[PDB]
C-alpha cells in the first residue's frame, strides 16, 4: 500500500526479470537455418547497424621510421589490457599508445630476433605479484 | 485613405524601443523619456509631452521616491521656471540682482497682480508681503519665504514661530506642542476675515482647516494640485489621534469623484493630474482613451515601467499583457518588432514576469510561424545564423522542439525539417527528408525544374551535412544518396540523353541488367527499405523507355541490339515477379512492344 | 528511428521503447528536436497509431520509467552501503547527478502522470516518483558525508546496533531506516565534521524529514 | 485582406456624392458602411506603429513592410475625389434630416477625419461649410444641453450626434490649419454666446447626474479651446492673447473647479487639468497676472 515499498517491489521484480533473460545460445534457436538480417551493403542496415567506424589512426611515422629496416621478420599486434599496440621488426620492439601515438616505448634489451610477444598476468605469489601485467618476449635464444 | 501617418508613427516608436533594447544589451545610458520628449514636441502631444517631462523629472527621482514630495517638486519647479522666464526678458533687466526673491517680487509686481495696481493686499513699502511668502513657498523656496516673514513687520508673530520649525524639520512640522494653539487662532481670528494670501499661508503651513480650498488665490489647476499636495500629511499621520489627517488616498479619491477628466479642463491636463496624484494605473487607462493612442498608452506604461512602477486592451493594465496585446496589432506583419516589445517585459525584473515574457515569445513563434525570422536559419556549417530572438537568447532549443512536434501534427513538412535542423537533430532531418523526397519521386512525369524544391532541398542537406562530421546513420544516408541518384536519373531522363539514363540506372544496382538474376532482385526487394520499395515502379518503365527509344530499329558494322534487349527481358521477368507488390501498372507491356 | 519508432517498438517492445524514449528526453547535448520528439513519444506515443495505456496492467510509461530507474541503480542496489563507503565519491556524484536529472524531469511533468486502471496508473507513478526523490535524498546525504571526517565518527559511534548498520544495503536507504540515520546525522552536525553550508543542510533535513 | 471591402467603399462614396436616394435612410446606410471601413482599416494603432514602419522602410535595408501605409494612401486618394463632391452633400444633409441619419453621418465624418486629417480635407472642408455652421452650432450647444433634459429622449439621437460634433471640433483643433479655421469661425465668440462658461454650474433629476453632465460639456469645450490655443503658436501669437482673455473673463470658475469629488469629481478633475493646460500654454495666466 505504501508507495515507497510498492515502488521498491516493482523495481525488484523488474530486476529479476532482467536477470532471467534467456540464454544467448541454444541449438534450438537455429536448428532450422539461421534468422539473418544480412546486408552486403556499409550502413545497409540503417537503424540497426551494430557497429560503426568511429576513427582511424595511422601508425605514426615516427614509429614506422624505426621499422624501416627489417631484413628477417615483422609482426604487430594490439595488447588488449594496455590499449597499446606493438610492432616487432627483427630484434626490436615498439609499444605505442593507442590514444596518443606520440608516446611510444622501445625495447633495447633484446639482442636477438623476437619470435613472439605476449601479455600475461602475474602469478599469485611471486615478488612481482603486484604488477598489473607482464610482458613475455621470446627470441630464438631466450625468453624474457 | 491609407494613414501613412500612423505606421510612420508606429515605426518611429518602434525605432525608439529598438534603440532602448540596444542600450540595455550594451549597458548604455539612453534615456527613453528624453527621446519621446524630443518627438512629442510637435503637437496634441502638448499634454502627452508635459506628461513625459513629469516622468523624466522622476528619472532617478526616487533621491528616495515619495509620492507627494516629488509631485510637489515638479509643480514647484515648474512655477519657478515660469518665474525665471518672465524675469528673463526685458524690464528694469530688473533693477536689482537676480536673486530668487527679487524674481518673485517681479512676478508679483509685473505679472498680473496689477493691471494698474491695487486691491486688498497688505502692503508695506510697495510690496505684498503675504503674497510674496505664498509665491516663494509656491516656488519651493521655503527658506526665503521664512526670511521674508522674519523681516516682515507684522503682528501675528506667534505664527512666525510656527513657520520656523515647519521649515527646520522635514516640513512636516510636528511639535508635540503648539500646533493646537495655532489652529485655534486660525479658527477664531484668521478664518473669518483676512487677506487671501495670509490665509493661504496659515492654512497651508498649518494644515489648519482640512475642509479644503483657498478662496481668492487659486489661479491655476496646478496651483490647485500643489495646494492639495501641501495639505496631505503622510508621515506619522497614523500617530496622533486627531482626525485632521488628509491622505494621498483621500486626495486621489477626490480627483476621481466628479472630479472627473472633464473637471480637470485644459480634458488635456487630466493626464498630468493622474501622474502627479499617483494614479498610474488610471493614468495609463486614461491615456488609453482618445486617439488614446493605444500606442501612447503602451509607451507611457513602458516609461513608468523603466521607473520601476507597476508595483501591483483598453482596460488591461498588467505590463506583460499591455505589451502583448499591443503586439497583436502588428505581430503577423512585423514579427521582429513584436519581439522587441515582448522583450521589455523583462524590464520588470523578477520571476513570473520572466516566464510571462518567455511564454509570450513562445506564443509568438507558434501560430505566427515566422520560424526563420524568429528562430534562425541555414547552417553552412557555422551553426545557426541567429534569429531575432536568439540575439536576445536562451530557451530556444525547447521552443524549437515544441514547434517542430506541432509541425508534425499539422504535417507541415519543410517547417519540420527546418525546425529539426535548428534542433540539430541531423538524423531526424535526413529521415524526414528521405520521406519527402521519396514520395514525389513515385508519381507521374513532367516536373523538376533544375532550381528549387524538395529535390533541391535534398541536394542542400547532403552537400551540407555529409562532408562535415556527419552524425547521421549510415543507413539513413545511404537511402538519401539513392534518392539523389534516382533524381539525377530523372533530370537526364527526357531532355534526351537516353544512353546516359541506362548507365545511371544500372549503377543503382537495384534492377537486374545481367542475366536471369532477376530473381535475386526478388530476394532483394522485400528487404528494401520502405522508401525505395515504393520508387521501383518508375525505375522500371524508365528502363523500358530509354531501352525502347534508344533501340529504335535503326536504318541501314557492329550493332549489338542484343544487349539493351536482354535488359528489357530481365526487367520484365522482374516486373512479372513483383506486380502484386507494385501499384498495378504492368503497362510496361505497352512500351515493351510496338 | 526518432522520426519512425514503430520499428523499435516492434522488435524491442513498447515498454523498452518508452524507457529509451525517457532516456533520450533526459539525455544531455541533444538537439531540441530529438528531446522534444522523444518526450512526445513518451508522453503521447504515436498519434492515431500506438497509444500509451493501462488496460484492465500498467502502461508502458510506468514500466519504462521503472526499468530506467532499476537499471541505473542495479549495481549498487543490493550492495552494502558501509564497509568507509562501499562506493567512491566520484560514483556517488555520478548517481546523484543522474537521479537529479530524473527527479527534475518527473517533478516537472508530474501533472501529466498523476491525477481502476487509470487510478492504478496514477498510484504506481506517484510511488515511483516518490521513490526517485527518496533516492535523491539518500544520495544527497552521502554526497555530504564524502566531504570529510566521516570515518572517524563511524568507528566511534557504532554500538550494538552496529551489526544492523553494517549490513545495510543502498536499497535500505532507498526505502529508509530512519532512526539510525537521524542519530548519525545529528552526530555529524553536533561534531565539527560538517562544514559551513553542509551543516545548515542537515539541520534543514532533520527538520524537514526527521 | 479587406480588399474586397474596398470595392464596396468605392460604391458607397459613389452613391453619396450622387446623393441619389430619396431616403436619407439609404444614405445613413452608406455612412455606416463607410464608417466601419475607415475604422477597420486602421486597427487601433498609434504613432508608435507608424514610426516603426518608417524605420523599417530604412531604408529598405532588406525587404520592408509598408502595407498599412500604402492601404491608407489608396483610401485617401479615392476618398479625395469623390470628396469634394461628397463633402458638400454630407454636410448639408447633416443638418436636417436626418437628426437621425446623424448619428450615422457625424460618426462617419469623425472617422474619416482622422485619416484623411491631414490633408485634404482641411482645405476643402474648411471652407465651407463647415465652419460656419459648426461654430454657430456651439452656441446653440449650450442651449441644446438644456433642451437636454427634454429631449433625454430625443437623446438618443443627439448623443450619437452632439458628442460627435464636439469630437469633430476637437480633431480639427489638433492640427495647425484646422485650429486656424475654427478660430477664424469665431470660436471664442460662440462660446461667449453659449454662456456655457460664464456661469457657475453648481447654481442650478438626481443632482449628481446633472453636475456630471454639465461638467462633461465643460470638459470637451475646454479641451477644444486649449487645443486651438496650443495648436497655433501659443506665445506672442494672437492665439495666446485670445486664450488669456478666455481665462480672465471666465476666471473664478477656474479657481472654483480646483477642489472636491465623485465621477463628478472625475469630470471635475479633467476640467481642472484642461484649465491648467490652458494656463501654462498661454502666457502663464499667472505670469500675465503679475
Amino acid at each position: 500500500q505504501e508507495a515507497l515499498e510498492n515502488a521498491g517491489r516493482l523495481i525488484d521484480r523488474q530486476l529479476q526479470e532482467d536477470r532471467m533473460y534467456p540464454d544467448l545460445s541454444e541449438l534450438l534457436m537455429v536448428s532450422s537455418g539461421m534468422d539473418m538480417d544480412y546486408p552486403l551493403q556499409l550502413l545497409s542496415v540503417p537503424n540497426l547497424p551494430e557497429i560503426s567506424s568511429i576513427r582511424r589512426v595511422p601508425l605514426p611515422p615516427e614509429l614506422v621510421e624505426q621499422f624501416g629496416h627489417m631484413q628477417c621478420n615483422c609482426m604487430m599486434g594490439v595488447f588488449p589490457p594496455i590499449s597499446r599496440a606493438w610492432l616487432t621488426i627483427d630484434s626490436d620492439i615498439f609499444m605505442w599508445n593507442y590514444e596518443d601515438g606520440g608516446d611510444l616505448a622501445y625495447f633495447d634489451g633484446l639482442s636477438e630476433t623476437i619470435l613472439a610477444v605476449g601479455l600475461v598476468k602475474p602469478k599469485a605469489g611471486i615478488f612481482q605479484p603486484h604488477v598489473r601485467h607482464l610482458l613475455v618476449l621470446a627470441t630464438p635464444v631466450d625468453i624474457v | 485613405p491609407g494613414r501613412s501617418s500612423l505606421d510612420n508613427i508606429e515605426m518611429a516608436y518602434a525605432r525608439q524601443i529598438y534603440i532602448y533594447n540596444e542600450k540595455i544589451v550594451n549597458g548604455h545610458l539612453q534615456p527613453n523619456l528624453v527621446d519621446l520628449c524630443a518627438s512629442v514636441a510637435e503637437l496634441d502631444d502638448k499634454s502627452i509631452s508635459d506628461m513625459w517631462t513629469m516622468v523624466k523629472q522622476m528619472t532617478d527621482v526616487l533621491v528616495r521616491m515619495e509620492f507627494v514630495r516629488q509631485a510637489l517638486a515638479y509643480l514647484e519647479q515648474s512655477y519657478k521656471n515660469y518665474t525665471l522666464v518672465t524675469v528673463f526678458g526685458n524690464l528694469h533687466q530688473l533693477g536689482g540682482v537676480p536673486g530668487t526673491y527679487q524674481l518673485v517680487r517681479s512676478f508679483l509686481n509685473i505679472k498680473l497682480p496689477a493691471p494698474l495696481p491695487g486691491l486688498q493686499d497688505g502692503e508695506v513699502e510697495g510690496h505684498p508681503v503675504w503674497a510674496l511668502i505664498y509665491y516663494c513657498m509656491r516656488c519651493g523656496d521655503l527658506l526665503a519665504a521664512s526670511q521674508v516673514v522674519n523681516r516682515a513687520q507684522h503682528q501675528l508673530g506667534e505664527f512666525k514661530t510656527w513657520f520656523q520649525e515647519y521649515m527646520n524639520s522635514k516640513d512636516r512640522r510636528l511639535s508635540p506642542a503648539t500646533e493646537n494653539k495655532l489652529r485655534l487662532h486660525y479658527r477664531r481670528a484668521l478664518r473669518n476675515n483676512t487677506d487671501p494670501y495670509k490665509r493661504a499661508v496659515y492654512c497651508i503651513i498649518g494644515r489648519c482647516d482640512v475642509t479644503d480650498n483657498q478662496s481668492e488665490v487659486a489661479d491655476k489647476t496646478e496651483d490647485y494640485l500643489w495646494l492639495k499636495l501641501n495639505q496631505v500629511c503622510f508621515d506619522d499621520d497614523g500617530t496622533s489621534s486627531p482626525q485632521d489627517r488628509l491622505t494621498l488616498s483621500q486626495f486621489q479619491k477626490q480627483l476621481l469623484e466628479d472630479y472627473g477628466e472633464s473637471h480637470f479642463t485644459v480634458p488635456f491636463l487630466y493626464f498630468q493630474v493622474l501622474f502627479l496624484t499617483a494614479q498610474f494605473e488610471a493614468a495609463v487607462a486614461f491615456l488609453f482613451r482618445m486617439e488614446r493612442l493605444r500606442c501612447h498608452a503602451v509607451h507611457v506604461a513602458l516609461v513608468l515601467f523603466e521607473l520601476k512602477l507597476l508595483l501591483k486592451c483598453l482596460r488591461r493594465l498588467n505590463f506583460v499583457r499591455l505589451l502583448m496585446l499591443y503586439t497583436r496589432k502588428f505581430e503577423s506583419t512585423d514579427p521582429r518588432e513584436a519581439l522587441q516589445y515582448f522583450y521589455f517585459l523583462r524590464d520588470e525584473k523578477d520571476s513570473q514576469g520572466e516566464n510571462m515574457f518567455l511564454r509570450c515569445v513562445s506564443e509568438l513563434v507558434i501560430e505566427s510561424r515566422e520560424f526563420d525570422m524568429i528562430l534562425g536559419k541555414l547552417e553552412n556549417d557555422g551553426s545557426r545564423k541567429p534569429g531575432v530572438i536568439d540575439k536576445f537568447t536562451s530557451d530556444t532549443k525547447p521552443i524549437i522542439n515544441k514547434v517542430a512536434s506541432v509541425a508534425e501534427n499539422k504535417g507541415l513538412f519543410e517547417e519540420a525539417a527546418k525546425l529539426y535542423d535548428l534542433a540539430k537533430n541531423a538524423d531526424k532531418v535526413l529521415e524526414l527528408m528521405n520521406k519527402l523526397l521519396s514520395p514525389v519521386v513515385p508519381q507521374i512525369s513532367a516536373p523538376q525544374s533544375n532550381k528549387e524544391r524538395l529535390k533541391n532541398m535534398a541536394l542542400s542537406i547532403a552537400e551540407r551535412y555529409r562532408a562535415q562530421g556527419i552524425s547521421a546513420n549510415k543507413f539513413v544516408d545511404s537511402t538519401f544518396y539513392l534518392l539523389l541518384d534516382l533524381i539525377t536519373f530523372f533530370d537526364e531522363y527526357h531532355s534526351g540523353h537516353i544512353d546516359r539514363a541506362f548507365d545511371i540506372i544500372e549503377r543503382l544496382k537495384l534492377v537486374p541488367l545481367n542475366q536471369e538474376s532477376v530473381e535475386e532482385r526478388v530476394a532483394a526487394f522485400r528487404n528494401f527499405s520502405d522508401e525505395i520499395r515504393h520508387n521501383l515502379s518508375e525505375v522500371l518503365l524508365a528502363t523500358m523507355n530509354i531501352l525502347f527509344t534508344q533501340f529504335k530499329r535503326l536504318k541501314g558494322i557492329e550493332d549489338r541490339d542484343s544487349q539493351l534487349r536482354s535488359q528489357a527481358r530481365t526487367l520484365i521477368t522482374f516486373a512479372g515477379m513483383i506486380p502484386y507488390r507494385t501499384s498495378g501498372d504492368t503497362n510496361a507491356r505497352l512500351v515493351q512492344m510496338e | 528511428l526518432l522520426v519512425e519508432i514503430e520499428r523499435f517498438f516492434k522488435l524491442h517492445q513498447e515498454d523498452q521503447a518508452c524507457a529509451t524514449c525517457l532516456i533520450l528526453a533526459c539525455s544531455t547535448c541533444d538537439r531540441e528536436v530529438s528531446a522534444w520528439a522523444t518526450r512526445a513519444f513518451f508522453r503521447y506515443g504515436g498519434e492515431a497509431q500506438m497509444r500509451f495505456t493501462t488496460l484492465p496492467v500498467y502502461s508502458g510509461k510506468h514500466n519504462g520509467i521503472c526499468i530506467y530507474f532499476s537499471r541505473i541503480m542495479g549495481n549498487i542496489w543490493d550492495a552494502s552501503l558501509v564497509v568507509e563507503s562501499s562506493v567512491p565519491c566520484q560514483l556517488l556524484e555520478s548517481v546523484l547527478q543522474e537521479l537529479k536529472g530524473l527527479q527534475e524531469f518527473l517533478d516537472r511533468n508530474s501533472q501529466f502522470a498523476g491525477g481502476e486502471a487509470q487510478l492504478s496508473e496514477k498510484i504506481s507513478l506517484q510511488a515511483i516518483q516518490q521513490l526517485v526523490r527518496k533516492s535523491y535524498q539518500a544520495l544527497a546525504l552521502w554526497k555530504l558525508l564524502c566531504e570529510h571526517q566521516f570515518t572517524i565518527i563511524v568507528a566511534e559511534l557504532q554500538k550494538e546496533l552496529q551489526e544492523q548498520l553494517k549490513i545495510t544495503t543502498f536499497k535500505d536507504l532507498v526505502i529508509r531506516d530512519k532512526e539510525l540515520t537521524g542519530a548519525l546525522i545529528a552526530s555529524l552536525i553536533n561534531c565539527y565534521i560538517r562544514d559551513n553550508a553542509a551543516v545548515d543542510g542537515i539541520s534543514l533535513h532533520l527538520q524537514d524529514i526527521c | 485582406g479587406d480588399s474586397s471591402l474596398y470595392i464596396i467603399l468605392k460604391k458607397l462614396l459613389d452613391f453619396i456624392l450622387k446623393t441619389g436616394g430619396g431616403f436619407q435612410r439609404v444614405r445613413t446606410h452608406l455612412y455606416g458602411s463607410l464608417l466601419y471601413y475607415l475604422q477597420i482599416a486602421q486597427r487601433p494603432d498609434e504613432p508608435d506603429t507608424l514610426e516603426a514602419a518608417k524605420k523599417t522602410m530604412w531604408e529598405r535595408l532588406t525587404a520592408p513592410e509598408d502595407v498599412f501605409s500604402k492601404l491608407q494612401r489608396e483610401n485617401i486618394a479615392i476618398i479625395e475625389s469623390y470628396g469634394a463632391a461628397l463633402m458638400e452633400v454630407v454636410c448639408r444633409d447633416a443638418c436636417d434630416g436626418h437628426e437621425i441619419g446623424r448619428m450615422l453621418a457625424l460618426a462617419l465624418l469623425d472617422r474619416i477625419v482622422s485619416v484623411d486629417k491631414q490633408q485634404q480635407w482641411l482645405l476643402y472642408l474648411s471652407n465651407s461649410g463647415y465652419l460656419k455652421v459648426l461654430v454657430d452650432s456651439l452656441v446653440e450647444d449650450d442651449r441644446t444641453l438644456q433642451s437636454l433634459l427634454t429631449p433625454q429622449p430625443p437623446l438618443l439621437k443627439a448623443l450619437y450626434t452632439y458628442e460627435s460634433k464636439m469630437a469633430f471640433l476637437t480633431r480639427v483643433a489638433k492640427i495647425q490649419q484646422g485650429a486656424l479655421e475654427l478660430l477664424r469661425s469665431g470660436v471664442i465668440v460662440r462660446l461667449a454666446q453659449c454662456q456655457v462658461y460664464d456661469m457657475r454650474p453648481e447654481t442650478d433629476m438626481f443632482i449628481p447626474t446633472p453636475v456630471d453632465r454639465y461638467r462633461q460639456i465643460l470638459l470637451p469645450a475646454l479641451q477644444l479651446c486649449q487645443v486651438i490655443l496650443t495648436s497655433s503658436m501659443a506665445q506672442h501669437l494672437q492665439a495666446a492673447g485670445q486664450v488669456l482673455q478666455f481665462l480672465i473673463s471666465h476666471s473664478d470658475t477656474i479657481q472654483a473647479i480646483l477642489r472636491c469629488q465623485d465621477v463628478s469629481a472625475g469630470s471635475l478633475q479633467e476640467l481642472a487639468l484642461l484649465t491648467g493646460i490652458i494656463s501654462k500654454a498661454a502666457l502663464p495666466g499667472i505670469l500675465s497676472e503679475l
